[PDB]
């Protein structure tokens, strides 16, 4: 419902949280495995104003933009990230209440059968863990031959079934020929 | 009428090489989009004429019957207006990306979006008296947290709500 | 296969049937697409072990 | 089948919050539910600790938080303010006050 | 909806294992999820009445 916004000084007792928060220093305020995302994907026509294959088609086939731009889309993923790395799971319900990042996960591992004890005594380790596994995931992500197979796909069935479309306009149909105006 | 190749459009110059045997340009769906000039010679590229929809941004007939017109990306002054095109050619023209909005303001102030039109840009029907203005969508009001190292903030008092929820089971049976 | 099903052999239909435009590579596409989708189902029901 | 024939504890599914009841009501080609949600209002901040030391030995609740007004500790529920007064049936005892990080001193009651 | 905002008891919804968490992403015309889950390792076995 209301846009939170990160606290001023990062820290959260060892967990690494700078790879998916955004970074003031790109213009488009993105994370780095949101740049690497939007890198990966290629898009020829996203809908903006530009008065070979987009510029063809004039015939009546027009892309037209998507309410909600990609630079709001950003602000509503930081206000969820901040909100479940500072309030816990209670912004769900109602007003967010503030609690210490160890404590929620405490109640994380309380909830799946397993006693609070085991992280206030390896709180050292298991960070350790979760910054080694958001470090590795990047480079997964980076070198994987083809991950976002999905997006391409979507992306490329429309274009696929526009390029049909287009291409079908140069056929007889049994007529005389194919163009309107010389008959 | 180039030799009969009629047709409707814009010339310009182009840097298309045409071997001398080659004289015609041919792309998807047999559009001529070059010819060769038969007598000077001279290569020419064939563009279609500016063409576009439009839409109408209007409250409801109730409350009033001041509209507002939206040309589907023509960049305004490049040919806003070559009867129905009464609206002074003018009146507070305003550029989106989208197309071109004419009959509305932009209020700098973030209000709830209520007329979608595209890119980020909403319209409404506020009083200030009566006008129809085009802002920018506002996501909600900003707010802080207090995270620390040693707080919480637990809740001293409850409420119980009712939220009602519609859903379709079925339609009409037919036969034909 | 459509230039079997809706010819048989003669080999002007099929001259004509060239008129009609990419026709036959759109339901063979669909078709194909189907098989592979209804392949690939049977699999992540059982294959979870 | 989720919602009306029990509690349902998918977050979001029945109803904005926690999610209580529910009423099914008849309409023309479809169906009006009334979820009943509980939904928490009013806050007060205060000062917490991970766990308790008394004398070489750390103690974390049985199940609540530790909450402190300025000068006393209690222990409390996670959804509606309640302290109590620490003892030993609220606490169990699993350490030796040397891991755990931002335990502070108190002490507790034995009955 | 269930996994971001809280903890999720289906098993093998939100990653495989026990999860903990989740962190979303954008990306053109998609969403990316984060899941966070947890494994047991090592083994010992003993004996039971
Ligand atoms: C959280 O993780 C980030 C990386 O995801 C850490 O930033 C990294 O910090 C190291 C140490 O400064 C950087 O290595 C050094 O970078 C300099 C350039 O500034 C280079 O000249 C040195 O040779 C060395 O490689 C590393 O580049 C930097 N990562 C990025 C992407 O800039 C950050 O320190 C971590 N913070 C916490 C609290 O864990
Ligand atoms: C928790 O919240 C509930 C509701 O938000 C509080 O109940 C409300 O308490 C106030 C003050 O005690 C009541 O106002 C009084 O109403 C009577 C008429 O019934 C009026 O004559 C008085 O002058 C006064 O305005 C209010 O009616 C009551 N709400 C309901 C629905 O009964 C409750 O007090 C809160 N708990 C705490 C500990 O503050
Ligand atoms: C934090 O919570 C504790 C626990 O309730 C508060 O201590 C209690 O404070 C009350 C009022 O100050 C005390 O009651 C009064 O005690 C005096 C004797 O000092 C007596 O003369 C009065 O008739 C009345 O009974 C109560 O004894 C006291 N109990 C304890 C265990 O400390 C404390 O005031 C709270 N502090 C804050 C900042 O909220
Ligand atoms: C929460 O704990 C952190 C970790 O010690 C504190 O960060 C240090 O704070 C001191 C003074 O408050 C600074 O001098 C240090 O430079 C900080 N550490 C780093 C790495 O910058 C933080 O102050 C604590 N916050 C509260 C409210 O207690
Ligand atoms: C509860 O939160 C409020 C607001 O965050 C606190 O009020 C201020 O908090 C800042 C942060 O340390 C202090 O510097 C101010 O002195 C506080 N002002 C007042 C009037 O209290 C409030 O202190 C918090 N409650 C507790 C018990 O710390
Ligand atoms: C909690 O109390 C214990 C004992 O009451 C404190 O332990 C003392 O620590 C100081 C400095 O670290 C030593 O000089 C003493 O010898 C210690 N005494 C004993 C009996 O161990 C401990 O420091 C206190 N911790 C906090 C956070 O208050
Ligand atoms: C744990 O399992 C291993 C393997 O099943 C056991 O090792 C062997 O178990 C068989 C089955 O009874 C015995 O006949 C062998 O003598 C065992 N070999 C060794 C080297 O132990 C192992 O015994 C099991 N652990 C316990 C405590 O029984
Ligand atoms: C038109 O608006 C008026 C006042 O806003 C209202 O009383 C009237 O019912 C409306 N007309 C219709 C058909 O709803
Ligand atoms: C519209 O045309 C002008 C002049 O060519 C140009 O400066 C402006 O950037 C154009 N607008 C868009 C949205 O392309
Ligand atoms: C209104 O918005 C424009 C947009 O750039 C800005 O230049 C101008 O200063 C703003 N004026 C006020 C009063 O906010």
């Amino acid at each position: 419902k209301q846009i939170y916004k990160t606290p001023p000084i990062k820290y959260f007792g060892g967990f690494n949280f700078s790879q998916i928060l955004p970074d003031p220093s790109k213009p488009s305020k993105r994370s780095p495995i949101e740049d690497l995302l939007f890198n990966k994907v290629t898009l020829a026509d996203a809908g903006f104003i530009k008065q070979l294959i987009c510029a063809q088609k004039f015939n009546g086939l027009t892309v037209l933009p998507p309410l909600l731009t990609d630079e709001m889309i950003a602000q509503y993923t930081s206000a969820l990230l901040a909100g479940t790395i500072t309030s816990g799971w209670t912004f769900g319900a109602g007003p967010a209440l503030q609690i210490p990042f160890p404590m929620q996960m405490a109640y994380r591992f309380n909830g799946i059968g397993v006693t609070q004890n085991v992280l206030y005594e390896n709180q050292k380790l298991i960070a350790n863990q979760f910054n080694s596994a958001i470090g590795k995931i990047q480079d997964s992500l980076s070198s994987t031959p083809s991950a976002l197979g999905k997006l391409q796909d979507v992306v490329n069935h429309n274009a696929q079934a526009l390029n049909t479309l287009v291409k079908q306009l140069s056929s007889k149909f049994g007529a005389i020929s194919s163009v309107l105006n010389d008959i | 009428n180039f030799n009969g190749l009629t047709g409707t459009g814009v010339l310009t110059e182009s840097n298309k090489k045409f071997l001398p045997f080659q004289q015609f340009g041919r792309d998807i769906a047999d559009t001529t989009d070059a010819v060769r000039d038969p007598q000077t010679l001279e290569i020419l590229d064939i563009t279609p004429c500016s063409f576009g929809g439009v839409s109408v941004i209007t409250p409801g007939t109730n409350t009033s019957n001041q509209v507002a017109v939206l040309y589907q990306g023509v960049n305004c002054t490049e040919v806003p207006v070559a009867t129905w095109r009464v609206y002074s050619t003018g009146s507070n023209v305003f550029q989106t990306r989208a197309g071109c909005l004419i009959g509305a303001e932009y209020v700098n102030n973030s209000y709830e979006c209520d007329i979608p039109i595209g890119a980020g840009i909403c319209a409404s029907y506020q009083t200030q008296s009566q006008s129809i203005i085009a802002y920018t969508m506002s996501l909600g009001a900003e707010n802080s947290v207090a995270y620390s190292n040693n707080s919480i903030a637990i809740p001293t008092n409850f409420t119980i709500s009712v939220t009602t929820e519609i859903l379709p089971v079925s339609m009409t049976k037919t036969s034909v | 296969d459509c230039t079997m099903y809706i010819c048989g052999d003669s080999t002007e239909c099929s001259n004509l049937l060239l008129q009609y435009g990419s026709f036959c590579t759109q339901l063979k596409r669909a078709l194909t697409g189907i098989a592979v989708e209804q392949d690939k189902n049977t699999q992540e029901v059982f294959a979870q072990v | 089948s989720e919602c009306v024939l029990g509690q349902s504890k998918r977050v979001d599914f029945c109803g904005k919050g926690y999610h209580l009841m529910s009423f099914p009501q008849s309409a023309p080609h479809g169906v009006v539910f009334l979820h009943v949600t509980y939904v928490p209002a009013q806050e007060k901040n205060f000062t917490t600790a991970p766990a308790i030391c008394h004398d070489g030995k750390a103690h974390f609740p049985r199940e609540g938080v530790f909450v402190s007004n300025g000068t006393h500790w209690f222990v409390t529920q996670r959804n509606f303010y309640e302290p109590q007064i620490i003892t030993t049936d609220n606490t169990f005892v699993s350490g030796n006050c040397d891991v755990v990080i931002g335990i502070v001193n108190n002490t507790v009651y034995d009955p």
